[PDB]
């Protein structure tokens, strides 16, 4: 029954290994990303949350009649 | 010895030369803040895919 239907107890137990390590870097990324979508989200200073201003170039730079601008 | 200027010539842009320096900060203008640093390198595929909750890709 062992030879014909299961394998060796190394094939489950090295399987649970990469399995566990899978779960576990998952595990990190996501707290990882939690935080730093709260600190984006507080500063600014990434490419999240990246809320529109006014562009610039919308800007008449010409002499406009008056010299005070 | 006086002409009187034709039709046109009063509205020309014209140019004027001066000893005066160009100003340099005519608006006084404060030092514009410093933008956020960029985007750089390659793009690699996600780390065990998206990572939802049991989704394995
Ligand atoms: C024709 C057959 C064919 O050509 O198939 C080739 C294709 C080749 O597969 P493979 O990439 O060599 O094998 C990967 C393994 O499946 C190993 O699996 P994997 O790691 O590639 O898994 C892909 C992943 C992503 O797969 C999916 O999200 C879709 C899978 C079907 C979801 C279950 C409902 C539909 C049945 O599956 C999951 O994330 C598991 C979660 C499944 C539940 C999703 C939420 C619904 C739960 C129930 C409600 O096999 C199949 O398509 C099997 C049928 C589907
Ligand atoms: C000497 C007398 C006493 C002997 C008694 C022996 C007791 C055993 C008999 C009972 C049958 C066991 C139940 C079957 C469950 C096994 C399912 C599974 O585990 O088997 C797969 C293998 O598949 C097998 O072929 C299972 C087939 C069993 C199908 C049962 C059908 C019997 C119904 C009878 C019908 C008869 C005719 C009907 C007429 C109408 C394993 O997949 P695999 O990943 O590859 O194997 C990994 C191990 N390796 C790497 C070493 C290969």
């Amino acid at each position: 029954i062992a030879r014909t239907f299961y394998d060796g107890p190394e094939k489950n137990y090295e399987k649970t290994m990469a399995i566990l390590q899978i779960e576990a870097e998952k595990a990190e990324l996501r707290l990882k990303e939690l935080e730093v979508r709260r600190l984006m989200r507080a500063r600014g200073d990434g490419p999240w949350y990246q809320y529109p201003t006014i562009d610039k170039a919308l800007i008449d730079h010409s002499p406009k009649t008056t010299p005070d601008n | 010895g006086w002409v009187r200027p034709d039709l046109g010539e009063l509205s020309k842009v014209t140019k004027v030369k001066t000893d005066r320096p160009l100003p340099e900060n005519p608006y006084h203008s404060r030092a514009r803040p410093e933008p956020n640093p960029e985007a750089e390198g390659d793009l690699k595929p996600a780390k065990h895919g998206s990572r939802l909750f049991f989704w394995t890709m």
